[PDB]
């Protein structure tokens, strides 16, 4: 996260760290959506152009974390993966269209002060909140700058951007399964996700029921926090039928 | 049933330092 | 990263 701030304790209790076993390193963020299921970006697990193809045994999921590098004894929980499910129409060839995957945990994780699931939006939530200017929140342990690494989870609040402005900012083809967020040059304020943040949540707090909903997944971007560029996010609601299908079946 | 209600915030009626920024942006 | 047990 570039130009964000340190999270408060328990500020993002759905935050999950995707952790590579060997070598030991941060792969991506992710989010807890029940005691058994974790949501992340497909590209965190599968990206053939760069020979990325992680299997269940390659990684661990770390939940309840605040510190990036510490083993947070008596606080974080480490879970193994039973199965990965990548969207069958995930487009890694071109533009990361449908950049979404689910991970089933081998065992249910116990909820605590530091571990608690986020809500997924329904149609009405999404219609009400997914509006240009409306702000959401992005969290992660990724790079502090495009060109280093945080001590603790970082947080930034960013406004959703009008679709034509998103389109006009890039040569990449933008689909309905994506939205973009970030401040405009004329807006003065800064902030963005960066390397290491992909797969993490873009959340909004409903003013109707005071619940946090995950509207996006950190997906892609060109550099980090550049003027006239915006972060791109997987549109969770648009892909929710897939999410439901997978959990209902497996 | 309890999704998106944080033990250390919503559940005990405490607000985090910047959530009000989000509320102020939800204008419509 | 600190070692995990
Ligand atoms: C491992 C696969 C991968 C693919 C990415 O994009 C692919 C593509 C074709 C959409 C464009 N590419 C030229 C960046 C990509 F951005 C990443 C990239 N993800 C990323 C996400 C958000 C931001 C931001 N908000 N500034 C920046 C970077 C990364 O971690 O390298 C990773
Ligand atoms: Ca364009
Ligand atoms: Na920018």
């Amino acid at each position: 996260i570039v130009e964000g701030s340190d999270a408060e304790i328990g500020m993002s209790p759905w935050q999950v760290m995707l952790f590579r076993k060997s070598p030991q390193e941060l792969l991506c963020g992710a989010s807890l959506i029940s005691d058994r299921w974790v949501l992340t970006a497909a590209h965190c697990l599968l990206y053939p152009p760069w020979d990325k193809n992680f299997t269940e045994n390659d990684l661990l999921v770390r939940i309840g974390k605040h510190s990036r590098t510490r083993y947070e004894r008596n606080i974080e929980k480490i879970s193994m993966l039973e199965k990965i499910y990548i969207h069958p129409r995930y487009n890694w060839r071109e533009n990361l269209d449908r950049d979404i995957a689910l991970m089933k945990l081998k065992k249910p994780v116990a909820f605590s002060d530091y571990i608690h699931p986020v809500c997924l939006p329904d149609r009405e939530t999404a219609a009400s909140l997914l509006q240009a200017g409306y702000k959401g929140r992005v969290t992660g342990w990724g790079n502090l700058k495009e060109t280093g690494q945080p001590s603790v989870l970082q947080v930034v609040n960013l406004p959703i951007v009008e679709r034509p402005v998103c389109k006009d900012s890039t040569r990449i083809r933008i689909t309905d399964n994506m939205f973009c967020a970030g401040y405009k040059p004329d807006e003065g304020k800064r902030g963005d996700a960066c390397e290491g943040d992909s797969g993490g949540p873009f959340v909004m707090k409903s003013p109707f029921n005071n619940r946090w909903y995950q509207m996006g997944i950190v997906s892609w971007g060109e550099g980090c926090d550049r003027d006239g560029k915006y972060g791109f996010y997987t549109h969770v609601f648009r892909l929710k039928k897939w999410i439901q299908k997978v959990i209902d079946q497996f | 049933a309890d999704c998106g209600l944080r033990p250390l915030f919503e559940k005990k009626s405490l607000e985090d330092k910047t959530e009000r920024e989000l509320l102020e942006s939800y204008i419509d | 990263f600190e070692e995990i047990p």
